[PDB]
């Protein structure tokens, strides 16, 4: 499973070129030749046992550091630094609160990230949505 | 009991199925595996093999 | 179950008065039940002459515990110095992935450590928390009698700041952007080619690629060392390579512009194949320097070779008075000095041509050395120019009928790479040296042999720079 | 070393998709590198009908090199004897080519898949395609004729091949813990 598709299972011995490529969606390991095949068509199921979350071509992405805790987590604060990039610690300046703020911002991330329990991060993603509104706010 | 315990368990070589089967010393783990499609062996037969070293690159040419 | 009854007895005043050496000391401290390494820690703070490696005084990570008393403006004697530029590069770091990678698991079973422990006791956590929230926590982000876990890898306990890190003050924010490091150093890893990254340079790279801050960068180390702290683990081998990723952190936090990270994708030796070596390292050795020169102006340095007196006062730049050569006052001969820049047939001979057998200097040089090898008594050494480089002379002269013959005078000793063969090896040298029949010893300037040991009359009597 | 997985794959694949018999004339002449042709058969004592479509396999992998093991006969006359001095890399590079193209015959077949495009008529046992049937198709009949049969069309494709190319998955999958795996483990140093 390290090298090869959970699809095919083309060995990266066996095809050395092979991609891989996970979505947003459900961040799965699979080789290009799927994912082309798969959506080529269009928005359908992703191809694994267990998953019947549609997604479409285009949201498809490339990992950079495996981590799908991380890069989910990076995904959570690269959504966050990207709205929540309306985070004020410069903007804020108290030491204290700089580190709160970042705290808070984190907290909020975290709790996103952490994910362990993430509906306080549906509450959060409420609140994200506010912050989509705060971030406009 | 040379193909009771057959696949390789217990190998031996049927000279004939008419010649009581008259064998070597055989013993392997899967020996024989007639389990895969005998098409697919032939068209495992079917791979006819190119030329020299231009095949270490053919290989590498075909993906492997 | 010394440092217990150490403490019972010894830490109120120090053993009678002896300047027990290692020979004193390791006997005395024995029989009274001492690991004497924390009696000299705590008598850190009485001897009034101390002796111990530069590192103790330079490396800043051991060199931390300076303490008025141990220093405040006495006077310094730097003895056979004339290597110290290569010590302070100290600060070396290089980067094993082979090791990074256990590292990771090791970050993970921090990872699951933290999670497993916040699971259990996350209070004291969340108290350390509020350790943390405080600010500093100089109580016991500095003050540890037997716990602290990572060292100083900055200076001596003094290149850091105060505000807390901001988040990271969570442990699991902390927890989290150290992955973020990891990965980056592992995305940094695989480089097609060597590449040389000036710290700055590569500093908003970091960002670049993952937008993480160089102000939590440097409190990484303490973070991580109560973090640890906290957690009684039961191995450190793992997280040796966890505290050097801080300890990377916390010096890629620290300095610049004087300091770079360079990774070739492997050891070219060996080369086209992965192993890549995300190296950062000092490069002026004054800047390790300063800190201890900037306190007390009674510094001395005197080394039995320094030569010339000036690269030091350029190097280091710093600033001497009085820098005198001896001329060694001689009624007579009392040693030789040789050159052979060519043999019988006047040919020169070198190493700087290859690594390799011009065959004429070699096949020169069994006559050289095997002549020397006969007309000596006992005592000998030759050096060389690099271990595998001798390899090469060896071995084309074990094939050549050139050793047979000076086995006939002498006992032959090479150098190995590790220290305990040579160190078995080394002492026979000298008891055939002192017994009877002669012997030799071959080895390399840059080893460790050139460095420590000495050669008296009958253990040396001719020496050799091939 | 390696060469013995060398040989020790040799044997799994003429024993994983071939009979048993086949690795009986690899062990015999693996003994010994340069060994009398006669020697394999006399010790196996059996026929030249029972010995020659095997050969054919040695040579048709040239996985046995013969060499020509030439002896100094003392009537002075020719000698020689069929000395299989293997070709490790050459067997094995037809071999990674042979593997690759079955799995080209799954490769390529990923495409003839589970869901149905096409159509045929089956009173003329004609296949056509989807962008003939819209062709073909007509606002009266909201369903396919045949030019060819004036006949309703069907679809094709759904359900077998589909459920073909599974099998030889698993086909493929059957060398996945096999050679190819154990190829990796002669790629590690590639002697
Ligand atoms: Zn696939
Ligand atoms: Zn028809």
């Amino acid at each position: 499973n390290k090298d090869m598709c959970p699809i095919c299972k083309t060995d990266r011995y066996l095809s050395p070129d092979v991609k891989f490529l996970v979505n947003p969606e459900c961040y799965h390991r699979i080789c290009e030749s799927c994912v082309d095949r798969i959506f080529s068509l269009g928005p359908a199921q992703c191809p694994y046992k267990g998953c019947d979350k549609i997604l479409r071509k285009n949201k498809f992405k490339t990992q950079i550091f495996d981590d799908v805790e991380v890069e989910k987590e990076v995904d959570i604060r690269k959504r966050v630094f990207n709205v929540f990039n309306k985070t004020i610690d410069d903007f804020n300046g108290d030491l204290v609160e700089y580190n709160k703020y970042l705290e808070e911002v984190e907290d909020i991330i975290y709790k996103l990230d952490h994910g362990i329990d993430v509906a306080k991060t549906e509450e959060k993603l409420r609140t994200y949505e506010e912050l989509n509104k705060q971030l406009i706010m | 009991t040379i193909n009771q315990l057959e696949e390789d368990s217990k190998i031996l070589v049927l000279r004939t199925k008419k010649d009581k089967t008259p064998r070597y010393v055989w013993y392997n783990s899967g020996g024989n595996l007639k389990c895969i499609d005998e098409e697919f062996v032939k068209m495992w037969e079917n791979v006819q093999l190119p030329q020299f070293a231009e095949l270490p690159r053919k290989l590498q040419d075909l993906g492997l | 179950e010394y440092h217990e009854n150490l403490y019972n007895i010894e830490v109120e005043d120090y053993l009678p008065k002896g300047v027990f050496s290692f020979e004193k000391l390791l006997k005395y401290c024995e029989e009274k039940t001492l690991c004497p390494y924390f009696i000299v820690r705590r008598m850190i703070s009485l001897c009034n002459i101390i002796i111990y490696s530069y590192h103790y005084l330079l490396d800043p990570k051991i060199a931390e515990r300076v303490s008025n008393e141990v220093s405040k403006d006495s006077i310094v004697i730097f003895d056979e110095a004339h290597n110290i530029d290569n010590v302070c590069i100290s600060l070396s770091l290089d980067l094993t992935t082979d090791a990074l990678r256990r590292a990771t698991r090791g970050a993970n079973a921090l990872d699951e450590r933290i999670s497993e422990v916040r699971k259990v006791d996350s209070q004291k956590l969340q108290d350390e928390y509020e350790k943390l929230v405080q600010g500093l926590h100089s109580a016991d982000i500095l003050t540890d009698q037997e716990e602290p876990f990572v060292e100083t890898p900055v200076l001596p306990q003094d290149l850091l700041t105060e505000a807390i890190p901001g988040n990271i003050r969570r442990a699991e924010h902390f927890v989290s952007f150290l992955k973020r490091l990891i990965e980056y150093l592992k995305t940094r890893m695989k480089v097609l080619h060597v590449i040389s990254e000036t710290p700055k340079s590569f500093l908003q790279h970091l960002k670049q690629l993952t937008f993480i801050e160089r102000k939590p960068l440097r409190f990484c180390s303490e973070r991580l060392s109560l973090l640890v702290r906290t957690l009684e683990v039961t191995e450190v081998e793992d997280f040796t390579a966890l505290k050097d990723i801080a300890t990377f952190a916390t010096l890629i936090s620290t300095y610049e512009e004087g300091f770079l990270l360079i990774i070739e994708p492997y050891e070219i030796e060996n080369a086209a194949v992965p192993n890549p070596i995300m190296r950062f390292t000092c490069l002026d050795a004054s800047i390790a320097i300063k800190p201890v020169f900037e306190r007390f102006s009674s510094v001395i340095i005197t080394s039995g070779t320094i030569s010339p007196l000036d690269m030091y006062p350029r190097m280091l730049n710093f600033k001497t008075v009085l820098q005198k050569s001896y001329a060694m006052t001689l009624a007579k001969k009392s040693f030789l000095p040789m050159i052979i820049t060519k043999g019988s047939d006047q040919v020169a001979i070198s190493s700087r041509f290859e690594i390799r057998n011009d065959p004429s200097i070699v096949r020169n040089y069994g006559s050289m050395l095997v002549e020397f090898a006969k007309i000596t008594p006992d005592g000998m050494v030759v050096f060389f120019p690099s271990y595998l480089y001798m390899e090469s002379i060896v071995s084309m002269w074990q094939t050549m009928g050139i050793l047979d013959e000076v086995w006939k005078h002498k006992l032959i000793l090479v150098e190995t790479p590790d220290a305990q063969e040579t160190s078995l090896a080394l002492e026979t040298y000298r008891k055939a040296c002192s017994n009877g029949r002669g012997a030799i010893l071959l080895s390399v300037a840059r080893g460790k042999v050139s460095e420590g040991i000495d050669f008296d009359h009958q253990y040396g009597r001719t020496v050799l720079m091939i | 070393p390696i060469d013995d997985i060398v040989k020790n794959l040799l044997k799994f694949v003429v024993r994983g998709f071939y009979g048993g018999s086949f690795v009986l004339v690899l062990d015999a002449i693996l003994f010994h590198s340069v060994l009398a042709e006669d020697d394999l058969k006399q010790l196996l004592s059996i026929n030249k009908t029972e010995l020659g479509p095997l050969i054919a396999r040695l040579r048709s992998d040239r996985l046995i090199s013969i060499h020509k093991q030439r002896e100094y006969p003392p009537n002075s006359k020719s000698v020689e004897r069929v000395y299989y001095y293997v070709k490790y890399p050459h067997a094995i590079d037809a071999i990674k080519w042979k593997v690759h193209q079955v799995v080209q015959r799954l490769k390529d077949d990923l495409d003839k898949n589970s869901e149905p495009n096409g159509y045929m008529c089956p009173i003329c046992l004609t296949k056509y395609t989807q962008l003939e049937a819209v062709q073909l198709l007509n606002f009266d009949r909201t369903e396919f004729l045949c030019s060819l049969c004036d006949e309703p069309l069907v679809e094709d494709d759904s359900g077998k091949k589909n459920k073909e190319k599974q099998d030889k998955l698993n086909r493929l999958m059957d060398q996945i813990q096999p050679i190819i795996d154990s190829l990796k483990k002669i790629d590690d140093s590639r002697i």
